[PDB]
């Protein structure tokens, strides 16, 4: 059987990496943030099929995100007046 | 507001502010209305040869409100009094490229011209 | 002073400076979580401009284990 | 050079990646026709289009059945409005809605006119939210639709859409509303708030321009005349080959909005707070239009006295920001929706709208904070109505 713990934690760090590469910081910001709470508010579900439910939907989405990510740098624009 | 002729009276002011009303070399023009979103305050300060040798605005409108009457107020300056008379809403137009939507913008700059010059002729009178 | 790496760990951890010293564990000195220690490590690798990998990584559970890395990493 | 910041998700707003993401298949490889019956281009591409009609109707307690796609909440108001009014044209000749309805709307009812339709355009009061005892007693015995919108675009004021449709329901009226500004940003049960027509935008909710959907209750069953002719796509509601991306990508907006919905508005709200009372404490004479005890935070309005909308826009170069409307009639000609709220017509000169969504961060928001904050003070430095008003005079007293 994986662990989950494991699973989770490796999910964590590859779905927080891949996002800070988001070209555009709206998209960018919200991944990280968004991941951020999500996993926060989902810290103490016990039941192992529900986590394995949530572990699913983060592989996907981690999906999601390497392929946005390469297409936003494909068809990338100018940055806001806020990173500077 | 897009063009930089007309954003630039705003990033840029000029001529901003007020002379003495009660001044007999001081005309004062004031346009416009609140509930049409266009007021403009128009002043212009007159030698004793009759050449402007200052002037001043304040507007409530927008970019090409201001511009127009930003523009009015430095244009004034150096003419005389008969000189600026002939200044027209479609001079300011052409210079700041105006769209027809806001060619109103550039007839009350005139019209605060023409009225700053006669309330300045009313104060000689006597 | 590469003891940045004190206010990385207090930013990251909300704990004051004070409280950063380099005995502590982030989990049983400074009440770090694991997913804290995931971003703490990831703040390291952004404020040093470092890669640490996760044999590495695993080896950081400490202030002083963390000075010691980025020392030995430019 | 470097770009504004976006804070006006009212007009539109960006793709969500995750809505790209299932979309971008059926650009590529599964570009089948969902109507051509006889191919696997065909199958998988009616697949993904029922997938979708789901997710649409699991977002607002709708039978998937229920859900009509169209090419935007504009097509569909018009089918809603236009659809009941010709369906029993020949029994009902009245219909309500209210002043400040989006043009689409607005326009629709004034065809219906011209076409000899009665139409009641019910007030608002001062707040934004219609009388629902106004409401009631503007029902006839001949009147065939009511329509009020879920959330307004101009002010983001949330008309009682629960008690209007319980007032509907009961005098068997339809009861439309257009929630093109609600969907997937506050709570919808079609059944719940007994809602019998129910337009949706999918570029408001972070889906993809050019489509949208009507919800039309089945039971009891809604009787609409179809108003785009054709091959009978859609059960004749709605002709015209269905745009399997644009679906996806509706459908998907629908999901994630279902999933997100809550988080948001939590999010949403602590920013628009901060906005409105960061900008009220540094800045004398602002006022918020639309009653902030029945409002959707992100969106905005606030009127700054002395200093005119466009102006302050202008000034704020660097944020990305409208002073309402239909894109249109916002500050040109004023908002007609902030006129029939009773704002005096120089400060509806005066107005403009922040809009606050799914992606604006807490920096962006400070940052157009302190920009409005210095640019309302130098505007209002160049105003002769500030000027007049700080020498004592009373501007209701000048003769303009
Ligand atoms: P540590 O303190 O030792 O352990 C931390 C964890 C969470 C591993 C520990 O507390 C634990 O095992 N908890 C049990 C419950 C659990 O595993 N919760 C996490 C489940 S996985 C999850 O919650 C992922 C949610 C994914 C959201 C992604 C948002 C994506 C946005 C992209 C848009 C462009
Ligand atoms: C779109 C836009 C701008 C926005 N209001 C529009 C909208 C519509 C029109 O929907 P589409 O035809 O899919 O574009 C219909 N009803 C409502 C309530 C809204 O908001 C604005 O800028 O105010
Ligand atoms: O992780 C985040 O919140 C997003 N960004 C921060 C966004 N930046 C913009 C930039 O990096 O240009 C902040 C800013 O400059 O406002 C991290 C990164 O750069 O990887």
């Amino acid at each position: 059987a994986a662990s989950s713990r494991a699973q989770v934690l490796a999910l964590y760090r590859a779905m927080l990496r891949e996002s800070k590469r988001f070209s555009a910081y709206n998209y960018r910001t919200y991944a990280v943030r968004r991941i951020r709470d999500a996993f926060r508010e989902n810290k103490n579900v016990k039941d192992p099929v529900e986590i394995q439910t949530l572990v699913n939907k983060a592989k996907r989405d981690l999906g999601v995100i390497r392929r946005q990510v390469h297409i936003g740098q494909l068809y990338s624009t100018d940055k806001l007046i806020i990173e500077n | 507001a897009y063009h930089k002729k007309v954003v630039d009276h705003y990033e840029n002011p000029r001529n901003v502010g007020s002379l003495d009303k009660t001044s007999k070399n001081v005309g004062t023009g004031l346009v416009g209305a609140p509930a049409c979103g266009d007021v403009m305050k128009l002043q212009i300060q007159v030698d004793e040869k009759g050449k402007i040798v200052d002037a001043r605005f304040k507007t409530f409108g927008c970019g090409s409100a201001i511009a127009s009457s930003s523009l009015a107020t430095e244009w004034v300056k150096g003419k005389t009094v008969e000189e600026a008379l002939t200044i027209k809403n479609t001079d300011i137009a052409k210079e700041l490229c105006l769209p027809p939507v806001k060619l109103h913008c550039s007839m009350l700059a005139e019209d605060a011209i023409k009225a700053a010059l006669a309330d300045y002729k009313l104060k000689q009178e006597p | 002073i590469e003891e940045r790496v004190k206010k990385i760990i207090g930013e990251q951890l909300g704990v004051k400076q004070e409280e950063v010293t380099n005995n502590a564990s982030f989990v049983e000195d400074l009440g770090a979580d694991s997913l804290d220690t995931v971003e703490l490590v990831m703040a390291l690798e952004e404020e040093f401009d470092t890669e640490i990998p996760d044999e590495e990584a695993e080896k950081i559970t400490t202030v002083q284990a963390a000075i010691d890395y980025i020392n030995g990493h430019q | 050079s470097l770009r504004p910041l976006y804070m006006d998700v009212q007009a539109t707003t960006p793709l969500d990646p995750r809505v790209l993401d299932a979309m971008l298949p059926y650009l590529i490889n599964y570009y089948g026709n969902p109507h051509s019956r006889t191919h696997a281009y065909g199958w998988e591409s009616e697949a993904a289009m029922e997938r979708a009609r789901q997710q649409v109707a699991s977002l607002i307690g709708a039978d998937p059945r229920e859900i009509i796609f169209t090419s935007g909440a504009t097509e569909s108001n018009n089918i809603a409005i236009k659809g009941v009014a010709r369906f029993y044209r020949s029994r009902k000749k009245h219909l309500i809605t209210t002043q400040t309805e989006h043009k689409c709307v607005l326009d629709s009812c004034r065809s219906l006119e011209a076409e000899g339709f009665q139409v009641t355009y019910l007030p608002v009061q001062k707040s934004g939210i219609i009388d629902l005892k106004e409401l009631e007693a503007a029902i006839q015995p001949d009147t065939s639709l009511v329509s009020v919108m879920t959330v307004n675009n101009e002010i983001g004021v949330k008309q009682p859409i629960a008690e209007i449709g319980r007032i509907c329901s009961s005098r068997k009226v339809y009861f439309h509303t257009d929630a093109a500004q609600a969907v997937g940003k506050i709570p919808l049960d079609v059944n719940d708030m007994k809602i019998d027509l129910m337009s949706i935008s999918g570029h408001k909710i972070y889906g993809p321009k050019g489509v949208g959907a009507i919800y039309i209750r089945r039971r009891p069953r809604v009787r609409v005349e179809a108003l785009q002719s054709g091959g009978g796509q859609e059960r004749g509601m709605r002709s015209g080959t269905v745009p399997t991306p644009l679906v996806v990508g509706l459908g998907a907006a629908c999901e994630v909005a279902q999933q997100e919905m809550e988080y948001d508005h939590k999010r949403i709200s602590k920013l628009s707070e901060r906005l409105i009372q960061n900008i009220m404490k540094s800045l004398p004479d602002v006022v918020m239009n639309g009653d902030p005890k029945h409002h959707y935070p992100g969106c905005i309005n606030l009127s700054f006295a002395y200093v005119e909308g466009e102006s302050l826009l202008m000034a704020l170069k660097d944020v990305a920001l409208s002073s309402g409307s239909a894109c249109t009639s916002a500050s040109l000609e004023p908002s007609y929706v902030l006129r029939a709220i009773g704002t005096d017509e120089d400060l509806a000169h005066s107005s403009i709208r922040f809009g606050i969504g799914r992606f604006t961060t807490e920096e962006e928001v400070d940052y157009t904070v302190e920009k409005c904050i210095q640019h309302v003070k130098r505007l209002r430095e160049m105003s002769p109505l500030w000027e007049m008003v700080q020498d004592g005079i009373d501007l209701k007293s000048i003769k303009w």
